[PDB]
């Protein structure tokens, strides 16, 4: 999902905007 | 910035990064 | 001495173990018949031991059946040298039936203790002893319940000869049975014993003497026995032993040899004497048993080489151990009395090992402990063995505590509350870092329940009151801060520096919850301190490990803080008595609270004025009297609602003035240049601080009163009267000014010639208006005028008699 | 009532309204409503925007940070009933993290039909304890209502009482509403669900939470059962198939609904059982022309695939979706990370499924009592096993007790080892029992199945001890049991003994004293004594075996029925508030408290009462001196240890079931000594308790004091006058005292003392110095009660 | 011993047998 | 309570009497 | 037995009486 | 019975219970 | 040893015997 | 008779014991 890319791992600024329009 | 995200953190920081065109949904 | 030495010994159960002493001089003990029951008369009447002479220790006798009369059991027996005494007696017969006399006619001195006889309900022939003539002290005696108090049993004493004495008040023959007599010796042979004329022995004959004047002919000896001969001490090289012989030191060695590979009394040799133990003070040598002042403490080893601990009493005898000569195996499957038996131990020759002990949390009691051969190794090769402890949490703080192993691997298996760096603590403090194998230490079981991370937590902020503290540490984040339920701080006094968390599970440890800080830094201010007082305060936090356990919690470093102090409490008990008609002793207890260190004290004393409705009241009238003066629930709420905000966020995202005193370094004080008969109210403080605006308590009220003078109500002064015409007296007299307090009235006794001494008062009032008294229509003749000053203190003395004619 | 608009399905709205005006016509959604993540909107964007068509929503309501929402109620005024066919993480409406929300506002819902509903994380919300659930939930233990103003702050609540019926939730009862313009309707308890009007006319009975024409299927606001033409109907007549459990289509639905999916990327459906069902369960085809699919001749499961072969089950939503379900493609693993249980949905959504070709995992399972939800779980094969090669998992389940009903349940595993941690209720019996029936006993390795943690807070020791030996006493028990020996006698380690005091016989198993007793040395009946035990009290015993880890054995210890056995009774305790007060110069109340310990069931009290001795100084004291203030009223033992050595008549009464007494016969003003014992033993040897002591002395009457009979004088020549009176022999306790008064006619008067030791030695008083004239004299005698009245005036003449 | 086992306390006839060979 | 003094010693060898009394050896 | 009524369990008078001869 | 009875306890009230007419205790079942 | 009469009678045979059992009939 | 021997006579252990199943 996402939370296990985010709060497990770390997640870049590029990885953020795969959530946005 | 690279930091452990998540909870209310990690909404407002995807909102920081977008919130002008809006978050993505499926149609 | 034909026989041997004998032993002591008991015989029970029947007469088959009596034949034991068939070949038998002398018991070097305590001989002991009792309890037999399926006997005969027709048993005891051809048995015997005339070889029996001596016995060293005490004779117990207790209900034995069939036995009649002991004349035949011992007819030799002469001393009973009582070295130890069963309960302070020496000779004991208790509850014999069919027991009819003592029949111990050879029976002369007894060395020390008493002789109880009790509850024989057949026997007789007692009256014909004389107990002081053996005996050295009589009036311990408990001799009752006999038949010779109960009924009037026949006494036959063998007078057509035996020798008769006065006991009470009465000449009493003196004999042991119907055909024998006690043997009455001369005065001059006190304890030499007497022949059959009545010569004196030698000096060192006891009891009785073949040849007079001769240590070789003595039966018993006074002193001491070697070789036949009885001599006074022991010469070299032979040793006193048993304090009944002498022996040299290759007996006395073998005795302790055979002691050391045996079930004892291991002996050794001090002041030429082989005791049963060194005495305080010193120790015994390997090459000579010399107990040679080691030092006031001495090593202490204590013998067992394998024991196991389960509880109190079996640590008893491990209490004062220095050196245990073995191992120790503890299986405590249960605190302060483990520290007291134990925790003195400095040295262990073999292994230790920790089993399933479920009530230790920590090894802190082992204080002594600092080395350990491990000569003996437990199975597998291991020195310290540890195994399913399940409350373990620290073995020593070894930032201080030394502990050397001499060889020996480490075995650290299913520990559930034991941090494995405590084990990793192990090696490089005993040394062994490379003296295990594989699979010695399990990396898996140890440590399953400790958040032994601790992120250095660091306080940040301090501030004190003399009541209430405030604290400010360092704000922590876990990686996921939805982790962080809060944190614990704990609080307790420690008066010592050296306190870390070592309680069993129980603790004080004042616990206070801390909620997250709200996201500055979390703090907490405390309530209801002491001043003047150390406190010792770390903060640890709670946090909901992962799913391997991964608590990664931050622990804050045991710190010290002293709150300061305030205005100390009032001293206590303050008693002011007048030891002088001018001197006030005052002593009181120091306060309650002292707040601080106490510089000195504040003393004031004011003159208390007297009642002014004394002044005013007349007591010449009636009334003359005169007063003389759980977790896992909260734990399982977080993760529920992490679990729920998880979830959502997954389905949601689509990746595309007054006199005072000052007393110091003393708790009493003495008033002096004080009227007498002066009430006086004492006003005492205690203070912590003199030079910047002392911290001082409340006023302390006590009032107190000056012993009056003695010489102070009696009246000094002429006593001039004035006569009228008509025989009318007026009376004047001169107080004394200064009296005890204040004089509430005078007394007038005045008689004429002929006539009986009258009186008359004259109160405060009268005497101010008259200026003494007016007494008018006076009777002819002669009068007397006395006048005594009643003050407070009580009444004066009276005036000089004022005789005048009229 | 019919339903004007259309089906409206389940739709996202996110980042603006401009979504919002696809709602204008939907009357009823079939499916979700999710209206979140609404960023930039003030409170002036929601006032005029308003949804009155929307009744009846089918799956759940999401809301999550709308900024600017103050109230719903403007939002969804008619919202009744929440279905809930498909709920969202078992909750069927949820409220997480809505800033600027001050109240509900839904007043026109009545019941969620499925679901629970979950309040959390809103900083500005009231009105959340002022609802009654109970009447909108049929199960509200499921709430999570946490976080919030409410239970954080003490906002008020503006309730339109003066109305709004008031419901007790615990103990008082507190006012239901809304807001504070609209508040909870309650319906009578007569009609649950069917609904009430505005009289409390009773709705139809397919009526669903409100209604206009009561007893009118026509009427019915929401359909409890079908909907139909505006029919709310009990079942769909024919041909009108079922759909989505709430309404009835035509054939003609249904089929336009399956051929528009082939033509497209879904929920092809079909027809069964009289329903359009999306697809039909294991055993079953659908043919070619018709859409009724067939029972096939042969085993056809419905395979569930699973996303790279690992699905989690945490929800209801996670596993409704395995409904139907037989044969899984993959690997599940259990973790409902919970604190309460969910076995109830869960044997019904899973419990169908019979193969799993991956391994089966439990970890973190909170409330998980047992695995018996899996009905049909037959075979697990296990062909992708969890790292380690492990094909069943069990790890840290607080509330595991059993796997199975091994006796009539069956299970077979193919591959893998099994692995079971932290399981603090589930003992090695059941996992050696699965072990067994499963055929894997050759097949793990030493630390797969933990032992110590494995059911170690339970007990299942299945082996009886019996207690050979039972005896009381004052307070000591001893007890003895028969031996118990494992077939190796060292892995017994001893018995552990619990007791405890209960004193009612309801005690439950597995407080409780713990005593270790070591084992018996190898008839030797191990057994124990305890000391320090209150008398006459029930205590609860029973004892527990120890024993080692027996892994390659199966021993599993013993255990002894719990024993309810009691000390015997005593000498109670000293009897409690003693007082003795006087009412009455004859009697005396005296009231007294049973002891604290009566340690037996008290029978009757003995108290003793009896008349002082007065002080003997009191008669030779000078009582006119000034200060006349009278006051006012081994051996054999030692012998016996080293020899023997071990092998290795005052008035009373009988007060029975009475603590007040009243005593009469008694003299007045006169004090008595009383003692008061109590006894809970009174024919065989009484016992009775230590002497309690009191005293008291009635209070005086009124006429001792006085003196009686006339005054007799006599004067001698020289004018000295004896005067005499008779004294009350019987006065208040004694007279310590006379005074005369005399006065000279026409002069002062004197006053003069007569005590006992003058009136007695000088028989009488003596007066020297008496004037001739008229006198009068009256006599006072001054008891230990008080003033006397005075003696009549004595006229004579001297 | 056997005094504090059968008169202070409670002692049945197993202690006495016991007290025996 | 009964059984201590005289009737403790009586008792105990109606239990025994045969078998004997132990003592340490 | 009479010991598996009234020395384990408990036992009343009624039931004890059939121990009488 | 209020109490358990074992042993001397149990074989004197069994005594008291019945009586002269006497009665039989075999504990050994 | 004095005779026992009465309960110490049935005391002194439960002494005795014990466990063996014993038959104590007055008659 | 067990109450006239053991009664109005003094009774040993034998006699006891002859009693003893």
């Amino acid at each position: 999902g996402i939370v296990e890319q985010c709060c497990t791992s770390i997640c870049s600024r590029y990885q953020l905007e795969n959530y946005c329009n | 910035v690279n930091q452990h995200l998540c909870g209310s953190h990690l909404v407002e920081a995807l909102y920081l990064v977008c919130g002008e065109r809006g978050f993505f949904y499926t149609p | 001495y034909p026989g041997e030495v004998c032993p002591g010994m008991d015989i029970r159960n029947n007469l088959t173990r009596l034949h034991e002493l068939e070949n038998c001089s002398v018991i070097e003990g305590h001989l002991q018949i009792l309890l037999m029951f399926k006997t005969r008369p027709e048993d005891f009447r051809d048995l015997s031991f005339p070889k029996l002479i001596m016995i060293t220790d005490y004779l117990l006798l207790f209900r034995v059946y069939g036995l009649e009369s002991l004349k035949d059991l011992f007819p030799n027996l002469t001393v009973i040298r009582g070295s130890r005494l069963f309960f302070n007696y020496a000779l004991v017969i208790f509850e014999m039936v069919h027991l009819k006399e003592l029949g111990l006619y050879n029976l002369m001195n007894i060395t020390r203790g008493s002789v109880r006889i009790e509850k024989n309900n057949e026997l007789c022939y007692l009256a014909t002893i004389d107990w002081s003539r053996i005996l050295d002290s009589v009036e311990d005696n408990y001799i009752v319940l006999n038949k010779d108090d109960n009924e009037e049993c026949g006494d036959v004493c063998p007078g057509t000869n035996c020798p008769a004495t006065v006991i009470n008040g009465q000449f009493v023959e003196r004999c042991w049975t119907h055909s024998h007599c006690q043997k009455v010796c001369p005065t001059i042979c006190k304890s030499h014993g007497c022949t059959a004329e009545g010569l004196c022995c030698h000096k060192e004959c006891l009891g009785n003497c073949s040849e007079p004047d001769d240590p070789t002919k003595c039966v018993a000896c006074r002193n001491f026995y070697l070789d036949g001969q009885c001599v006074e001490t022991c010469p070299p090289p032979y040793y006193h032993f048993q304090d009944w012989r002498c022996v040299n030191f290759s007996f006395c060695q073998d005795l302790h040899f055979k002691c050391r590979n045996s079930r004892c009394h291991q002996y050794v040799i001090h002041n030429n004497k082989c005791i049963p133990e060194c005495p305080s003070g010193y120790t015994m040598n390997s090459s000579n048993l010399m107990c040679t002042p080691c030092l006031g403490p001495c090593p202490k080893v204590c013998q067992i080489g394998e024991k196991t601990i389960d509880s109190v009493t079996s640590a008893q005898e491990l209490r004062g151990c220095t050196v245990i000569n073995g191992s120790l195996i503890i299986n405590i499957r249960g605190a302060a009395e483990l520290e007291a038996n134990l925790g003195l131990i400095e040295e262990i020759s073999g292994f230790l090992k920790i089993r399933r002990s479920y009530a230790l949390v920590s090894l802190s009691f082992f204080r002594k402990l600092h080395l350990i051969r491990g000569e003996t190794l437990e199975i597998g090769n291991y020195s310290f063995y540890a195994l399913d402890n399940q409350n373990l949490r620290q073995l020593w703080d070894w930032s201080k505590h030394n502990l050397t192993i001499t060889q020996g691997k480490l075995f650290f298996h299913y520990n559930p509350k034991l941090c494995l760096s405590e084990i990793h603590k192990m090696e490089e403090v005993s040394g062994t870092k490379g003296r295990q194998e594989r699979n010695d230490i399990a990396l898996k079981t140890n440590g399953d329940q400790a958040s032994c991370e601790n992120e250095l937590l660091k306080f940040s902020f301090i501030r004190t009151s003399f009541d209430k503290i405030l604290l400010r540490w360092e704000p922590y984040w876990p990686p996921d801060f939805r982790d962080l339920l809060g944190f614990m701080l704990f609080y307790k006094e420690a008066p010592y520096q050296n306190v870390t968390e070592f309680d069993g599970q129980s603790n004080s440890w004042t616990v206070v919850d801390i909620d997250p800080p709200q996201r500055s830094h979390p703090g907490w201010l405390m309530r209801g301190l002491k001043p003047w007082t150390q406190y010792a305060i770390f903060v640890k936090t709670l946090v909901t490990f992962s799913d391997e356990r991964r608590t990664y919690g931050a622990k804050s470093d045991i710190i010290y803080v002293q709150t300061d102090a305030t205005n100390p409490s009032v001293p206590l008990d303050p008693i002011s008595v007048s030891n002088s008609s001018s001197q006030i002793i005052l002593k009181w207890k120091p306060p309650s609270d002292p707040n601080g260190n106490i510089t000195h004290y504040l003393v004031y004393w004011e003159r208390q004025a007297e009642d002014s409705e004394l002044f005013e009241l007349d007591y010449c009238l009636k009334g003359l009297k005169l007063p003389s003066r759980q977790i896992l629930k909260e734990l399982e709420e977080s993760s529920f609602r992490k679990t729920f905000e998880d979830y959502l966020h997954n389905v949601v995202f689509v990746p595309r003035h007054r006199p005072f005193e000052k007393v110091v370094n003393k708790e009493s004080l003495v008033i002096s240049g004080l009227r007498h008969f002066t009430g006086y109210r004492i006003e005492l403080q205690a203070c912590n601080q003199d030079s910047p605006d002392e911290r001082c308590s409340v006023a302390a009220y006590v009032s107190a009163r000056t012993m009056p003078e003695a010489k102070a109500d009696d009246i000094v002064g002429p006593v001039t009267h004035e006569i009228f015409e008509n025989n009318v007296v007026h009376l004047m007299w001169q107080e004394p000014k200064e009296p005890n307090g204040l004089i509430v009235l005078y007394e007038v006794s005045y008689r004429r010639y002929g006539d009986e001494e009258l009186h008359l008062c004259v109160s405060r009032k009268h005497f101010a208006l008259e200026r003494g008294c007016r007494l008018r229509g006076l009777s002819p003749g002669n009068y007397s005028v006395r006048v005594r000053a009643t003050s407070l203190a009580g009444n004066g003395s009276w005036t000089e008699p004022t005789y005048f004619y009229v």
